[PDB]
C-alpha cells in the first residue's frame, strides 16, 4: 500500500487534502499512489511527524527547510514548487542589496550608513542581511533590534519595536507594519532608496524591474556583492545576498519516499495543476490562502537526488541563518588556516604532514570522493583543493572559482608564464598492431577516472560523436573506468579490493594516471592518460615491481587520422589539448588561498631539492597526491578567474557536447540551482 | 612462557619535524596476551576494546582478516591454504582502522598512519596428541615490520602511505598489491590465496619443519615469471608437550642484495602450541632477530570432505561438590591456569609453598607443592573477591617411549586430602614427620602400582592404594581399609572402591602423581591429589 501521507498544519488545509485525496484517486489506478491526510498543530510537528515516521511530506519556507534539515530530524528537500512559466520556472529568488549609483561603497562599508529593508522578520528584507551582517554588528548583539538601531545611523525597518529602538524608524517614523506605510514592503523599501531616505535597500531581485514605472532607469541603480563590489542591477545571478527556494516538500532523508512523493505530485500536476481542471485545484482553494502549496505556484520540479538541506539552500543562506540561531562570532583580522580537502587517506597523509609544516597556516580534511570534497568546499566545512580541468568543469558551475594553475612546465618564469595545457593521448602496446583509433569496439580500456580530461571526457566526447550514443560499456567490452557503476563492465578490469574496486580514489589502484597506464600494461588494450605517462613511468623512473623493467619504446600513440607513432611524436598525435589542473575555491575564500597558496610553494614547492628529509609538496609515490607530481608550480591566473574563463571556449563546449552522458550527481544538482 | 595467543601492535613512527624518532623497532616486551578467546573466530578482547577507542578522520570501521567475524564493514578478498580452510580452535590475522594522526606539539610528537594487531589465539590447548607418524598442517600467516625513516618495502607493500617509514608495514595493508588475494581461480602451484603456511609435523620424533610463502597474482604482463609462489621462510621447531620451539629462516637473501622486503634476519624465537582434542590445529609466533619482522600463524590438519597419547593432566577438584573438572594446561607444570589466567607457581627471587595472585573479578589463594618435583605440583586452589574451594594437581606426562621396565621402584611424597562422613577431616602435604605421607611400589614390567597414604597419627590413618598402568599413566582404586578414617570415642569415615587415576610425569617417571574423588556412585566422601618422587634404591 503505497501511500503518501501528507502533513497539514489546519483544519483548513486538511480539508484541502482531503480534496486532494479524494480527487487522486478519481484519476491514479487503485494500485498506485494514494494521499492520507495527516493533520497537525504547526510546521515544527509536521516536520517532527515526518521524522517520526508518523507522515511522509509537508511544504516549507525555506528557514523551515533549514530548521527540518537539523538533527534530531534529518529532513530534505525533494519536490520544488516553481513558479510564473514551465520553460523558465522560478524555483528561487534572490536576495539583493541594492544602491545607487556611485555612491561609493561597498559591504563592508555600510557601518554608519541608512537602511531600508522590507520589514522585520522577512527574508530577504531582514534575516539575510542582518545575518550576514551579524559579525559586523556592535556588541552587545542581543537584543538583535538595538545592535542593528547602533550598526545603521538611520532605518525604515517596517514591523520594528521603534518605541525601544527609535532609529530603526527614524525614515518612516512609527515603524508601520501595512502598505499604509509608504516605505513597507518590497516596493515600499525600493522607494525608500529611490526617494533616497535610505543608503542601501535590502529586497528581491524582480524588485527594482516591478518598481520602475520608467524601467530604463535601472542604469541608476547597482548591487552590492558579498566580495564587495557592485555589479549592474541585471547582473543579480552573479551579485546577491542569498539565493532561496520558494516553497520546498521535503522528506525523510532515509526512508523518505521520495519517489512515491514525487509520482504523486507529478501526476497530480498533470490533472490539477495550473488551468488544468475545473473540477479540482491544487494551487488555489476556496477554503483559505495558500493551502499545502502556495496559490502562485505553476507546477512542480524534482530536486536531484545529490541535494541536501545544506547545499540547497547555498552557502550565504546557511551563513546567514547560523549567525542567526548560533550567534558565535569570531573574537584576528587577517587570513585563517586554508582547510583543504584531501581525497580518502592516502591524500590525507601528506596533507597533515603539509599542515604541520605550514605551521597551520593549511588544515585538513577528507571525502572519500573528489565530488564529496567540493561539496565540502561549497559547504563551508573545506576551503580548497586542486582538481582535473573535468571537475575544475564541475566546480565551476557548482559555484567556485580557480585561483592558482598547476604548471608542468620548467623554467624560471614558471608562475608568471601561461600554459596551453597538456596532450590527451590514447596509449596502446607496440606488440599489438591493427588496432587503431578507427576501430576500438569490443577492445578493453583503462581511464584515469570517470569524468577527467584525459581520461574520459576527452576520449569519450570525441567517441561519443563517432557513436552517437552514451552507453561506453557495450561499446568496450571491458575497461577500468573508476568512478563507473560498480557493476558495469567498464569496472571489470580494475585492481580494487573488495568494495574498493572501481573507487575513484587511491584505494583503487588503477585510478589516475598511473593507475590507468598499469592496467594497459596488465590488463587493457588502450589506455587513456597525458602525454608524459609512459616517460614517467618507463625506464626506471618509476621503481616499482611492476613498471621497473618497462620500456617506453614498447607503446605508441593513437592519431585521429587513423595512425599510430612513438610516444614522444605525441605533439603531432593526440586527441585533444588539456587544460592545466588548478586549485579551486569559495569567492570569498579566493584571496586568502591565492596568497597562502603563493608562500606555501615559494617554501616547499619544486626548489626542495632533497624531498626525503624534507617535505616536497609537490610529490609522491607515481600516485598524484593533492597536486600532480609533475607540477613544477602554481601560476598566476589574472582574468581567468572564472571556470569558464579559464578552460576555455574549446573545452567548455567539449564537455557541454557530453552533457547527456554525464553520470555526475553533483553536476545535476548545481545545474538545477543554477542552468 | 605459553597462553592462549598473543598480539603485536602497529608502530607509529614520530616524523615531528627536526624532533623525528629514525626508527622504532620491535621487542619481546612487545607481545601482548589475548586471553582466553570465548568464540575464537572473534577479535581478541582487549587490543579490540584499544582499537575502538582509536580517533580517525570519518572512516572509523574496523578492517580485519576474511575469515574473521569483522565489526563491522562472488568477489572479495581470501586468504586460507586449500583443502585446510577450516578452523575451529584457532585463529591468526590482523585488524586495524585508518587512524587520525596523534599530536602532542607540547613534547614535539606526531604519528601518523593506520592502527591496528597481528595477532593468533586459540581455545583449548591439546592434552592428547598423535603418537606417532608425519602430519601436514597449512594455514596462513601474517607480519608487522618495524618502522625506520626512509624505509619502504616495495616487492610486498606499495609505499604510498609510507609503510615502513611513517607507520608499521604489515600483510593487512590495503597497499599490499602483490599477492593472489584477489582473484578468482588457482595456479596449479599456489598453495592458495594470500600468505599461507605449511609444515610438516612428525609426531613420532618430536619435531615440525615448514614453509611460510606468498602465493602470488598471475595476469598479463608478468604471467611471464614462471613461479606463483614466493617462499620468505623455513621453520624448525622441536615439540615439547603440547608447545614447540624453534627457529625461522629467512629464505630470500642474495646478498650482498640489499632487499625490497622485510624478511631478512632469521629467528630464534619461533613459539607456538597445539589446540583442539587431538592437536588438530596450531598457532605460533616468532620476532626476527633484528627485531625488523613479527610474524603470527595458524595451521590445521586437512579439513573433513594413529593412536593419541596423553602429553598432560591438570585437573581441579571442587571440595564443596566433589567435582572434578580438567584445567587448561600449556604443558608447564609450574603454570596453573584457571579462569583463563595463569598463575606463576615458582617464585621471582622451601618444601611446600602458599602465595595470593591478584590478576590484573578474584583473588587466588594457592598452596603449592613440592620443592623437589620439576615436573608436577599440587595443592589447594582458593577463590574470592565469599570463598570457594579446590584443590589442584598437573603434570606433564612422561613420554610413552621414555617409561621404565623395572619391577620393582619405590617412590614417596605427600598428599593433601579432605575427607568426611558426619564431621570434616583435612590435612595438608607435608615433608615430614607424623605429617601426611605417601608411598608406592610400581612395577612397570607387571603394569602394577600399589601405594598407601598415611595421615598425621598413623596408620591407623591409611589410604590403599591398587591400579593397573597403561602407557604413561594409570587407574585404580582406593579404600580406607577396615573400618573407616577416624575422621579425627571418634567418628570414622567409609571409603571403598574410590576411582583413582594418575600419571607419571619428567623424563623416565622420575616422578608420579595423582587423585580421586568420592563418591562418584551409588555413606561419606573424600578428596585426594598425590604427588611422589622416585626414590633410589
Ligand atoms: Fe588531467
Amino acid at each position: 500500500d503505497k501511500t503518501v501521507r501528507w502533513c497539514a498544519v489546519s483544519e483548513h488545509e486538511a480539508t484541502k487534502c482531503q480534496s486532494f485525496r479524494d480527487h487522486m484517486k478519481s484519476v491514479i489506478p487503485s494500485d498506485g499512489p494514494s494521499v492520507a491526510c495527516v493533520k497537525k498543530a504547526s510546521y515544527l510537528d509536521c516536520i517532527r511527524a515526518i521524522a517520526a515516521n508518523e507522515a511522509d511530506a509537508v511544504t516549507l519556507d525555506a528557514g523551515l527547510v533549514y530548521d527540518a534539515y537539523l538533527a534530531p530530524n534529518n529532513l530534505k528537500p525533494v519536490v520544488a514548487e516553481f513558479y510564473g512559466s514551465k520553460e523558465d520556472p522560478q524555483t528561487f529568488y534572490y536576495a539583493v542589496a541594492v544602491v545607487k549609483k556611485d555612491s561609493g561603497f561597498q559591504m563592508n562599508q555600510l557601518r554608519g550608513k541608512k537602511s531600508c529593508h522590507t520589514g522585520l522578520g522577512r527574508s530577504a528584507g531582514w534575516n539575510i542581511p542582518i545575518g550576514l551582517l551579524y559579525c559586523d554588528l556592535p556588541e552587545p548583539r542581543k537584543p538583535l533590534e538595538k545592535a542593528v538601531a547602533n550598526f545603521f545611523s538611520g532605518s525604515c525597518a517596517p514591523c520594528a519595536d521603534g518605541t525601544d529602538f527609535p532609529q530603526l524608524c527614524q525614515l518612516c517614523p512609527g515603524c508601520g507594519c501595512s502598505t499604509l506605510n509608504q516605505y513597507f514592503g518590497y516596493s515600499g523599501a525600493f522607494k525608500c532608496l529611490k526617494d533616497g531616505a535610505g543608503d542601501v535597500a535590502f529586497v528581491k531581485h524582480s524588485t527594482i524591474f516591478e518598481n520602475l514605472a520608467n524601467k530604463a532607469d535601472r542604469d541608476q541603480y547597482e548591487l552590492l556583492c558579498l566580495d564587495n563590489t557592485r555589479k549592474p542591477v541585471d547582473e543579480y545571478k552573479d551579485c546577491h545576498l542569498a539565493q532561496v527556494p520558494s516553497h520546498t516538500v521535503v522528506a525523510r532523508s532515509m526512508g523518505g519516499k521520495e519517489d512515491l512523493i514525487w509520482e504523486l505530485l507529478n501526476q497530480a500536476q498533470e490533472h490539477f495543476g495550473k488551468d488544468k481542471s475545473k473540477e479540482f485545484q491544487l494551487f488555489s482553494s476556496p477554503h483559505g490562502k495558500d493551502l499545502l502549496f502556495k496559490d502562485s505556484a505553476h507546477g512542480f520540479l524534482k530536486v536531484p537526488p545529490r541535494m541536501d538541506a545544506k547545499m540547497y539552500l547555498g552557502y550565504e543562506y546557511v551563513t546567514a541563518i547560523r549567525n542567526l540561531r548560533e550567534g558565535t562570532c569570531p573574537e584576528t583580522d587577517e587570513c585563517k588556516p586554508v582547510k583543504w580537502c584531501a581525497l580518502s587517506h592516502h591524500e590525507r597523509l601528506k596533507c597533515d604532514e603539509w599542515s604541520v609544516n605550514s605551521v597551520g597556516k593549511i588544515e585538513c580534511v577528507s571525502a572519500e570522493t573528489t565530488e564529496d570534497c567540493i561539496a565540502k568546499i561549497m559547504n563551508g566545512e573545506a576551503d580548497a583543493m586542486s582538481l582535473d580541468g573535468g571537475f575544475v568543469y564541475i566546480a565551476g558551475k557548482c559555484g567556485l572559482v580557480p585561483v592558482l594553475a598547476e604548471n608542468y612546465d620548467k623554467s624560471d618564469n614558471c608562475e608568471d608564464t601561461p600554459e596551453a595545457g597538456y596532450f590527451a593521448v590514447a596509449v596502446v602496446k607496440k606488440s599489438a598492431s591493427d588496432l587503431t583509433w578507427d576501430n576500438l569496439k569490443g577492445k578493453k580500456s583503462c581511464h584515469t577516472a570517470v569524468g577527467r580530461t584525459a581520461g574520459w571526457n576527452i576520449p569519450m566526447g570525441l567517441l561519443y560523436n563517432k557513436i552517437n550514443h552514451c552507453r561506453f560499456d557495450e561499446f568496450f567490452s571491458e575497461g577500468c573506468a573508476p568512478g563507473s557503476k560498480k557493476d558495469s563492465s567498464l569496472c571489470k578490469l580494475c585492481m580494487g579490493s573488495g568494495l574498493n574496486l572501481c573507487e575513484p580514489n587511491n584505494k583503487e589502484g588503477y585510478y589516475g594516471y598511473t593507475g590507468a597506464f598499469r592496467c594497459l600494461v596488465e590488463k587493457g588494450d588502450v589506455a587513456f592518460v597525458k602525454h608524459q605517462t609512459v616517460p614517467q613511468n618507463t625506464g626506471g623512473k618509476n621503481p616499482d615491481p611492476w613498471a621497473k623493467n618497462l620500456n617506453e619504446k614498447d607503446y605508441e600513440l593513437l592519431c585521429l587520422d587513423g595512425t599510430r607513432k612513438p610516444v614522444e611524436e605525441y605533439a603531432n598525435c593526440h586527441l585533444a589539448r588539456a587544460p592545466n589542473h588548478a586549485v579551486v575555491t569559495r569567492k570569498d575564500k579566493e584571496a586568502c588561498v591565492h596568497k597562502i597558496l603563493r608562500q606555501q610553494q615559494h617554501l616547499f614547492g619544486s626548489d626542495v631539492t632533497d624531498c626525503s628529509g624534507n617535505f616536497c609538496l609537490f610529490r609522491s609515490e607515481t600516485k598524484d597526491l593533492l597536486f600532480r607530481d609533475d607540477t613544477v608550480c602554481l601560476a598566476k591566473l589574472h582574468d581567468r578567474n572564472t571556470y569558464e574563463k579559464y578552460l576555455g571556449e574549446e573545452y567548455v563546449k567539449a564537455v557541454g557536447n557530453l552533457r547527456k552522458c554525464s553520470t555526475s550527481s553533483l553536476l545535476e544538482a548545481c545545474t538545477f540551482r543554477r542552468p | 612462557q605459553g597462553g592462549y595467543g598473543f598480539a603485536m601492535r602497529l608502530k607509529r613512527r614520530n616524523w615531528y619535524p627536526g624532533a623525528e624518532e629514525s626508527e622504532v623497532k620491535l621487542n619481546e616486551s612487545d607481545w601482548e596476551a589475548t586471553g582466553l578467546p570465548t568464540k575464537p573466530k572473534e577479535l581478541p578482547k582487549r587490543q579490540k576494546s584499544v582499537i575502538e577507542k582509536v580517533e580517525t578522520d570519518g572512516d572509523s570501521d574496523i578492517y580485519s582478516s576474511p575469515y574473521l567475524t569483522p565489526s563491522n564493514h562472488v568477489n572479495q578478498p581470501k586468504n586460507q591454504a586449500t583443502g585446510h580452510e577450516n578452523f575451529q580452535y584457532v585463529y591468526s590475522g590482523w585488524f586495524y582502522k585508518h587512524a587520525a594522526s596523534e599530536k602532542d606539539f607540547s613534547n614535539k610528537k606526531i604519528k601518523s598512519g593506520d592502527d591496528g594487531y597481528i595477532f593468533y589465539h586459540g581455545e583449548k590447548p591439546s592434552r592428547q596428541l598423535p603418537a606417532s607418524g608425519k602430519v601436514i598442517y597449512k594455514g596462513v600467516w601474517h607480519f608487522v615490520t618495524d618502522t625506520k625513516k626512509g624505509q619502504d618495502f616495495r616487492e610486498i607493500i606499495q609505499p604510498s602511505k609510507k609503510q615502513g617509514d611513517r607507520y608499521s608495514g604489515f600483510s593487512g595493508d590495503g597497499s599490499e598489491e602483490y599477492s593472489n588475494k584477489n582473484e578468482s581461480t588457482l595456479k596449479d602451484d599456489h598453495e592458495g590465496y594470500g600468505f599461507t603456511s605449511n609444515l610438516e609435523v612428525d609426531f613420532g620424533n618430536k619435531k615440525l619443519t615448514g614453509k611460510l610463502i606468498r602465493n602470488n597474482a598471475s595476469l598479463n604482463n608478468n604471467t611471464n615469471n614462471d613461479k606463483h609462489t614466493t617462499q620468505y621462510y623455513s621453520l624448525d621447531a622441536q615439540i615439547t608437550g603440547n608447545r614447540f620451539n624453534g627457529t625461522a629462516t629467512a629464505t630470500d637473501k642474495k646478498e650482498n642484495e640489499t632487499k625490497l622486503h622485510p624478511f631478512v634476519s632469521d629467528s630464534s624465537s619461533l613459539s607456538g602450541g597445539f589446540f583442539g582434542p587431538q592437536g588438530e590445529e596450531l598457532g605460533f609466533r616468532f620476532l626476527s632477530d633484528d627485531q625488523k619482522v613479527a610474524v603470527v600463524g595458524s595451521a590445521k590438519t586437512k579439513d573433513k570432505l594413529s593412536k593419541l597419547t596423553t602429553v598432560l593432566d591438570a585437573v581441579e577438584l571442587t571440595l564443596n561438590d566433589k567435582k572434578i573438572k580438567n584445567l587448561d594446561n600449556f604443558s608447564n607444570a609450574a603454570q596453573l591456569v584457571v579462569d583463563g589466567i595463569m598463575i606463576p607457581l615458582l617464585p621471582k627471587d622451601e618444601f611446600t609453598r602458599k602465595f595470593e595472585h591478584t590478576p590484573e573479578t578474584k583473588t587466588y589463594e594457592v598452596e603449592v607443592c613440592c620443592s623437589n618435583l620439576n615436573y608436577l605440583k599440587y595443592g589447594m586452589l582458593t577463590r574470592k573477591n565469599q570463598v570457594e574451594q579446590s584443590m589442584f594437581l598437573q603434570g606433564e606426562r612422561t613420554d610413552e617411549k621414555e617409561i621404565p621396565t623395572d619391577q620393582n621402584v619405590v617412590y614417596r611424597g605427600s598428599w593433601y586430602g579432605h575427607i568426611a562422613n558426619g564431621t570434616s577431616w583435612s590435612g595438608n602435604a607435608s615433608d615430614k614427620e607424623g605429617g601426611n605421607r605417601a608411598e608406592f611400589t610400581v612395577n612397570f614390567a607387571d603394569k602394577k602400582i600399589t601405594g598407601k597414604l598415611t595421615a598425621e597419627n598413623r596408620q591407623a590413618q591409611t589410604f590403599t592404594i591398587e591400579g593397573m598402568i597403561q602407557g604413561n599413566g594409570f587407574e585404580g582404586t582406593a579404600k580406607t581399609a577396615e573400618s573407616g578414617f577416624d575422621l579425627d570415642r571418634t567418628p570414622k569415615a567409609y571409603i571403598t572402591d574410590a576411582k583413582v587415576k594418575g600419571g607419571f610425569y619428567g623424563p623416565k617417571a622420575e616422578e608420579l602423581g595423582g587423585w580421586f574423588a568420592y563418591p562418584g556412585d551409588k555413606a561419606s566422601s573424600a578428596t585426594v591429589v598425590f604427588g611422589a618422587k622416585r626414590q633410589q634404591p
